[PDB]
């Protein structure tokens, strides 16, 4: 959320943490910004993507 | 790139071994001083000056004056404790 | 990688070698100084004498006393020995010359330093012996002491450059070294380093006539060995340091092509062999400090004058705008 | 009379006084010579 | 150093200078920012003088009162007189001035 | 593995100082994690970090419990207990703890599951911020003095109250 | 008592001068020729008082 | 799995710190000693989550938590020593005067 | 010009750092092709692993 | 440039003459010119001046403090809520302060550097206040715990003051590392530590099913912290301890100034935050054991620090009700009760520091009271029926908030348990009026007549608890200003 990358350039996940920000400040009801929020939690964690690779290889297990 | 760091590593495994070789060929054929206390505490002080030195030091060219004057600061602070600590006889060992 | 252990090997046997022929010529050097001759018998004029020694030692019974600590005895020179071999890792020689070339290399020796206390505190508690422990406890309060001033002196070098590569510091003496401009800098560093290697006038290890027992006292055979040899290594090491930092390192004289003839290690070579005399020539004209005066200089003259010239070297070059 | 005050304590403390002129010129260079050459350069 | 200067809360009276400079805001100072000044001053002389009668050092507890009372009462000072340039104190003098020149 | 092993040597030294009967011999365990944490930093490619809890952690902070508990000389029987009878207790906190909180990243951050497949060749390179590399200690450094200078300077003042202390409560000039 | 004098003390102390002087006489005998005697090759001197085995 | 494994050792570093208290009832020493161990277990942790989170907000206050952490030490044993002054022994039946 | 005894072991310990300098130049270099670079960095190594394919793969 | 330094002109101030008075003190301390003076009673009327200048800065840059406010945002916010704390914190300081002549004088307390540290903890404790994010936060807690710590032992050679010393630095040592612990789960979980990016990210889910167990756990330790500063049960039996054994000036001290700095942080930190109930509960918990535990512990006391130890504890329950509630009243109420608890304290405390020039200990040491200084006795009964809740004192009104938000937000076991614990506390406080005016002892104590410092604070103090009900208005304003500006 900072934006101060551990490698001298702009951090990954910032410009997601704005977008979610720029959404907030003007919506009266959080859960307009729910899509921006979650994408910014994605960035942070990784975890869908993570999830959807382990269905993929558990499938592939089930089907050795 | 920490890439540099695995040949260190080898280096210590076989200083081990060398010492290990050198100290085992033989094998075949109630009083306590503040003062030390006081010097381990002015140590651990300046260590930790030496230590916020090292990135302001490196960083010079992009902090600029800003940078220069908050470290100014900062050693202002710890020498205004150094002086309190050479008036009140930390610093002699009489 | 299989060939990391070659140059391991190449950089600890020559580093041995040259320690056993250091002590050689500390006696030779001191010697000839009072008019007599040194080691002159065990080989030609004396060049077998470091081997006899190291053999002698080697077949000595080890005592190993009968302490509570027997593991922390004996690992204690093992600590100070391997310390002393592995800042090495990262000393260049000349221009690729060099084992390991760290980013950080300014602020690992400084690490390392920092380390080498533990070898002689535990020897000192480990031997159960009071005069062996007070004797540790005081040369280890003077170590962490010109630590410091040593830390300071390294800022100001790192000020100059704006990089912890010894590579890099190197290089940045190519228009001038920085013993020039900061001579007084490289004389507090060269005293600093004398009294944190333990050397004369700052030996109070060797201070025994005067009822100053040293910590190593209890060690005989390899384990006083290796803390000789640590110690005898350190030297090398900060000679080296003070070529590095204010000689230019491995650089010629003058940048032109009569100097830039000769291999840059011959440079580095010279340079640190003056170091290692001065060393040797200090040892043989002043008398010692007492560890209270030692303990005096070391916080009341050489902290203050190293945090002064951190400031003024720094202010100069952002007034400037002549930093790197 | 503070003026032979300042020469007792030059000649007693020679160490303190040495590293209190090297960092007071260390602390003077950026306080007014780099705003003086900040202004000169503007102009 | 990116700076700003803008506040919080909006300024309520006309913004003569909005970041006035140092010299700026001290010829800026009014008879009743010295007045402010001197009695600061003055008091932390007599706290000085009168609290150190006991230990038996009046003079020099008079010094470091009044070096106190020297360092504060010019904050006071300068406060007020860049608020009052800044808009954010009753300055309608610093507006004849403006007005004016 | 390599993070195992750490991990294992981490585990049997911090069970060494809080286990063993002699404290020097506890402070001489807890340079050993310090050294096993900053290897485990050098993993993480920070080096200034790594080195900075050498310099600190062991050669200061470490180097000040050695003196003070050596000079104690503190004999077995005043510190000595039988911790058999702590086994229920410690294990039934040391349960709890252990399976809310070794495993409170789980949920939020799902493990990638190694497949058998060079999942190295989906690797993106961008060369736009290899150009010039910062160090870690630049990184640092470029934040430390001039954006968050406040917080530099409370530190300062956090330790100019640690040499007040330290001279208040133990000094006794001769 | 004088700014000369007391820069003159200032200097010599901050300088180290006066163990230039003693490093420099230190080094005069290096370079000299060794009383040392090549025992047993060759002997010390004696007289012919000597009070040695009987 | 490298995030959940060295989160796992910054915990075990913590749960160490805890038993360490737990268990050295009569040794006040190896209390403070856990503590420490504990700062270092939340040190870590910053660091990793900086890595992790590509943000340089954890490695400032790593450092300045070693700061913090310098401090305590010093003052703690500080207080170690006048107490073991005052009393001739660091036993835990002679600081426990106030009760109640 | 006795004192060229003392200048023997000084020469010495001179020659043993001038090969702990060389001789791990000269393993690198051969085992290598190349003498080591001072300062490989991020970039360096990129285009060391990308060369590895550009040669191999040509 | 400098303009912008306007937001911290008193901390500057209050800093560089801490640094004034620490130089001062340690020169002429050492100087066998003047014979080695003591210098505790000139350090501390210098410093009492630097307090009300730094007051006086304060007060008057009102606007002044929230200037460049985006070029500071990432180190710490001024407001409204903020600029009122600091001012209750520095008269707090004053009062302390003031009350610590005769100890210095008459003890031979003659150590200037308790002044310095009790300087340099108000400096972390205006930090604490306008802190923003969970570094600065962390940064001022600990400066002001590093300083609580040394002067909690400055009786170096006394076995209390040690042995409170060794307690106070071990426990808070534990606490602080829970809540480092807390802040980096926190920010593993969220990636932000500014209390604004933490108020935005939080917003609108607490507990929706998938709930980060991580952003649960950093909540439930930096909570853990907090109960620990405020004495709250179960994480409170250091402070009975720390507080009978620390010199009684230190004791004052402690009973007040750290309530106002980390309340305040809590008010930030949570109420400006987004969480489930989850946290009204824990502090709901909290304050209905604190008021048990404090209650039965207090009418076990012989002692008269143990006493306003436990009484204080029982107190800090009935305040962290308001917070549990979660409504506007509820952080005014919060605040009033605060207020009145420092007023009461203060009063209670010059009370004792008079009375230590005898060294008084127990509370059977004031029999016969009544007797030798009749208005000193009337002005104790008149603090102890205040803290007992008697109507119209000043002390009714956190009992009248006690019930009125349980019978309101809906609780009776919370209501049953007031009961209960005020009949408990109005027994335990009127048996100190029972000794001082009912008792008949053998042997008597004469006190030496209190300075004129804690003379005029307690008559001030005394006037404002009779009469603070007919006049509560400005109070009632100020709080709730106060409780709006946390929010708009
Ligand atoms: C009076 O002060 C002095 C000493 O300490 C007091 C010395 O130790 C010494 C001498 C000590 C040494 C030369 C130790 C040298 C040891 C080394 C160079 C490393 C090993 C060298 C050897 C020849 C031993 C080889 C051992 C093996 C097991 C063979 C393995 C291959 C001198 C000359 C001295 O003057």
């Amino acid at each position: 959320a900072s934006g101060w990358g551990i490698t001298g350039n702009k951090g990954r996940c910032y410009d997601f943490w704005m977008d979610f920000s720029e959404c907030m400040s003007h919506c009266r009801e959080p859960k307009d910004c729910t899509l921006l929020r979650e994408d910014y939690l994605e960035c942070l964690h990784h975890s869908k993507e993570f999830q959807r690779r382990n269905r993929i290889y558990k499938e592939e297990q089930r089907k050795l | 790139m920490m890439l540099e760091f695995a040949p260190i590593f080898i280096y210590l495994v076989i200083s081990l071994l060398v010492s290990l070789i050198l100290l085992g060929v033989p094998f075949l054929f109630s009083r306590f001083d503040i003062r030390f206390y006081l010097v381990s505490i002015l140590f651990l002080i300046f260590d930790l000056e030496v230590t916020f030195f090292f990135p302001w030091a490196v960083s010079l060219n992009k902090i600029d004056l800003f940078g220069f004057w908050s470290m100014m600061a900062f050693l202002f602070i710890l020498t205004i404790g150094f002086l309190y600590e050479w008036k009140r006889g930390a610093l002699d060992w009489e | 990688y299989i060939a990391v252990p070659a140059e391991i090997l190449g950089i600890i046997l020559p580093l041995l070698l040259g320690v056993a022929f250091l002590v050689l010529a500390e006696r030779k050097v001191m010697a000839f100084v009072q008019r007599r001759k040194g080691p002159d018998v065990v080989g030609s004029f004396g060049l077998l004498q470091p081997l006899a020694d190291g053999l002698k030692l080697i077949l000595k019974e080890p005592i190993s006393p009968s302490s509570a600590n027997f593991f922390l005895f004996r690992m204690a020179p093992v600590a100070t020995f391997m310390l002393s071999l592995v800042a090495w890792a990262v000393v260049p020689f000349d221009y690729g010359m060099v084992l390991s070339d760290l980013n950080i290399g300014l602020l690992y020796l400084f690490a390392i330093s920092s380390l080498g206390v533990y070898g002689i505190i535990i020897a000192g508690r480990s031997s159960n012996s009071k005069y062996a422990f007070l004797g540790a406890l005081r040369s280890a309060a003077q170590m962490v002491s010109y630590e410091v001033s040593i830390g300071l002196i390294l800022i100001t070098v790192l000020i100059c450059v704006g990089s912890c590569n010894l590579s890099e510091i190197v290089m940045a003496q190519k228009q001038i070294w920085f013993g020039i401009p900061l001579f007084p800098v490289l004389v507090m560093f060269f005293i600093s380093c004398l009294a944190e290697t333990n050397r004369a006038p700052f030996d109070l290890p060797e201070a025994e006539a005067e009822l100053v027992a040293g910590y190593n006292v209890e060690y005989s055979s390899m384990g006083f060995a290796l803390f000789f040899l640590g110690e005898y290594a350190n030297m090398i090491l900060m000679s080296g340091l003070c070529t590095l930092f204010f000689l230019g390192g491995w650089l010629p004289i003058l940048d032109l092509p009569i100097f830039k003839k000769i291999p840059g290690s011959i440079w580095f070579s010279i340079k640190v062999l003056f170091f290692l005399f001065l060393y040797i020539w200090v040892r043989a004209a002043f008398p010692r400090y007492r560890y209270d005066q030692l303990m005096g200089l070391g916080w009341k003259v050489f902290l203050p004058l190293s945090l002064a010239w951190v400031v003024s070297v720094s202010g100069l070059l952002v007034t400037f705008q002549w930093l790197p | 009379p503070v003026m032979e005050k300042l020469r007792m304590f030059v000649a007693q403390e020679p160490v303190v006084a040495a590293s209190c002129l090297i960092g007071g010129v260390g602390l003077f260079l950026p306080a007014v010579v780099r705003p003086i050459l900040d202004s000169l350069e503007a102009s | 150093m990116n700076t700003d200067i803008t506040a919080l809360e909006k300024a309520q009276y006309p913004v003569v200078d909005r970041n006035p400079a140092f010299t700026k805001v001290v010829g800026n100072f009014s008879t009743l920012d010295y007045l402010r000044f001197s009695t600061i001053t003055g008091i932390s002389v007599t706290v000085g003088y009168l609290s150190g009668i006991k230990p038996g050092i009046k003079g020099p507890s008079m010094v470091t009162g009044g070096l106190i009372g020297l360092m504060g009462g010019f904050m006071y000072a300068y406060q007020n007189s860049a608020g009052r340039l800044m808009g954010f104190f009753p300055n309608d003098g610093e507006v004849a001035s403006y007005q004016k020149r | 593995m390599i993070l195992s092993v750490l991990s294992s040597l981490a585990l049997v030294s911090g069970l060494m100082v809080v286990r063993a009967k002699n404290p020097v011999h506890s402070v001489l365990f807890f340079i050993l994690v310090f050294c096993d944490t900053s290897g485990l930093l050098l993993l993480l490619g920070l080096d200034f970090f790594a080195m900075i809890f050498l310099v600190v952690y062991i050669g200061a902070i470490a180097v000040l419990f050695l003196f003070v508990v050596m000079m104690f000389h503190i004999q077995i029987a005043e510190i000595h207990e039988e911790v058999l009878r702590y086994l229920p207790v410690s294990g039934i906190i040391g349960l709890i703890f252990w399976w809310e909180m070794f495993f409170i990243l789980d949920n939020e951050s799902i493990p990638l599951l190694p497949t058998q497949r060079n999942t190295t060749s989906l690797r993106y390179t961008v060369y736009a911020g290899k150009v010039r590399s910062w160090t870690n200690l630049e990184t640092l450094g470029n934040l430390l003095y001039t954006y968050y200078f406040v917080w530099f300077l409370v530190s300062s003042l956090i330790l100019l109250v640690a040499m007040i202390g330290a001279i208040v409560l133990t000094m006794h000039r001769t | 008592k004088d700014w000369n004098t007391v820069f003159e003390r200032s200097i010599n102390t901050l300088f180290l001068t006066e163990m230039v002087r003693g490093l420099s006489l230190t080094l005069k005998y290096f370079f000299d020729p060794k009383v040392t005697i090549n025992y047993p090759f060759e002997k010390g001197p004696l007289s012919p008082r000597f009070r040695g085995e009987h | 799995m490298d995030l959940i494994k060295y989160f796992t050792f910054s915990m075990i570093i913590f749960i160490l710190g805890i038993w360490g208290i737990l268990l050295n009832r009569r040794n006040i020493l190896i209390m403070l000693m856990s503590i420490e161990l504990m700062l270092l277990a939340v040190n870590l942790n910053f660091l990793v989550f900086s890595v992790s989170l590509d943000d340089m907000m954890g490695q400032v206050f790593a450092l300045l938590v070693l700061t913090v952490a310098a401090a305590e030490s010093a003052i703690g044993l500080a207080i170690f020593v006048i107490t073991f002054r005052v009393r001739g022994t660091i036993a835990v039946e002679f600081i426990n005067s106030i009760q109640g | 010009l006795v004192w060229l005894e003392a200048m023997l072991p000084l020469g010495i310990i001179g020659g043993m750092l001038c090969i702990m300098g060389n001789s791990q130049y000269y393993i690198h270099k051969a085992y290598h092709g190349r003498p080591k670079h001072i300062g490989h960095d991020e970039w360096d190594v990129a285009m060391e692993r990308r060369d590895k394919k550009v040669v191999e793969k040509a | 440039m400098f303009n912008l330094f306007l937001a911290v002109f008193p901390e500057i101030f209050i800093i560089n003459a801490t640094f004034i008075l620490l130089i001062h003190g340690v020169v002429f301390s050492t100087s066998k010119k003047y014979d080695y003076p003591p210098l505790a009673s000139n350090v501390g009327w210098l410093g009492l001046l630097s307090v009300l200048i730094t007051l006086l800065l304060l007060a008057a840059g009102a606007p002044l403090l929230t200037i460049a406010h985006l070029f500071w945002n990432n180190l710490f916010r001024r407001d409204n809520f903020t600029y009122f704390c600091q001012i209750f914190l520095l008269l707090s300081t004053a009062g302390t302060i003031s009350m610590c002549f005769d100890f210095f004088d008459q003890e031979r307390f003659d150590a200037f550097e308790f002044i310095v540290l009790i300087l340099l903890s108000t400096c972390g404790m205006l930090f604490m206040i306008s802190a923003y994010d969970l570094i600065a936060m962390y940064l001022a807690i600990e400066l002001q715990s590093l300083c609580f710590y040394v002067i909690a032992a400055s009786k170096r050679k006394s076995e209390f003051s040690t042995e409170a010393g060794l307690k106070y630095l071990i426990l808070g040592a534990f606490s602080s590392g829970i809540l480092l612990f807390g802040c980096s789960m926190i920010y593993g979980s969220t990636g932000a530590t500014h209390f604004d990016q933490l108020a935005k990210i939080l917003t609108g889910y607490e507990i929706t099913g998938a709930r980060s167990s991580g952003i649960f756990m950093g909540i439930l330790f930096i909570a853990v912290g907090f109960l620990f500063k405020i004495t709250a049960v179960p994480f409170h039996m250091w402070a009975p301890d720390i507080y009978e054994g620390s010199p009684t000036p230190v004791t004052a001290f402690l009973s007040i100034a750290p309530k106002i700095s980390i309340f305040a942080n809590i008010l930030r930190v949570f109420i400006y935050g987004s969480y489930g109930a989850t946290l009204q509960q824990i502090f709901f918990f909290c304050s209905i054991a604190s008021m048990i535990l404090g209650a039965l512990a207090a009418m076990a006391q012989t002692k008269v620090k143990r006493l306003l130890a436990y009484s204080s504890i029982g107190h800090v329950g009935y305040i962290c009700i308001g917070f549990s509630c979660g409504t506007i009243e509820g952080i005014q109420s919060l605040l009033i009760g605060i207020f009145i608890y420092a007023l009461m304290t203060m009063d209670a405390f010059a009370i004792v520091l008079a009375l230590r020039q005898t060294r008084v200990k127990y509370i059977a040491d004031l029999g016969a009271l009544a007797k030798t200084n009749p208005i000193l006795a009337i002005t104790f009964s008149i603090t102890m029926f205040s803290y007992a809740g008697i109507p119209p004192l000043a002390g009714f009104c956190s009992k009248f908030y006690l019930f009125f938000a349980a019978l309101g937000c809906g609780a009776y076991f919370l209501a049953l348990v007031g009961v209960v614990t005020s009949v408990i506390g109005c027994f335990y406080y009127i048996r100190l009026v029972k000794r001082m005016f009912f008792d008949t002892p053998r042997t008597w104590i004469l006190y030496e007549p209190m300075d004129r410092n804690k003379s005029l604070l307690l008559a001030m103090t005394s006037f404002f608890i009779t009469l603070f009900l007919l006049y509560p208005s400005p109070l009632f304003s100020v709080t709730h200003q106060m409780a709006l500006s946390l929010y708009l």
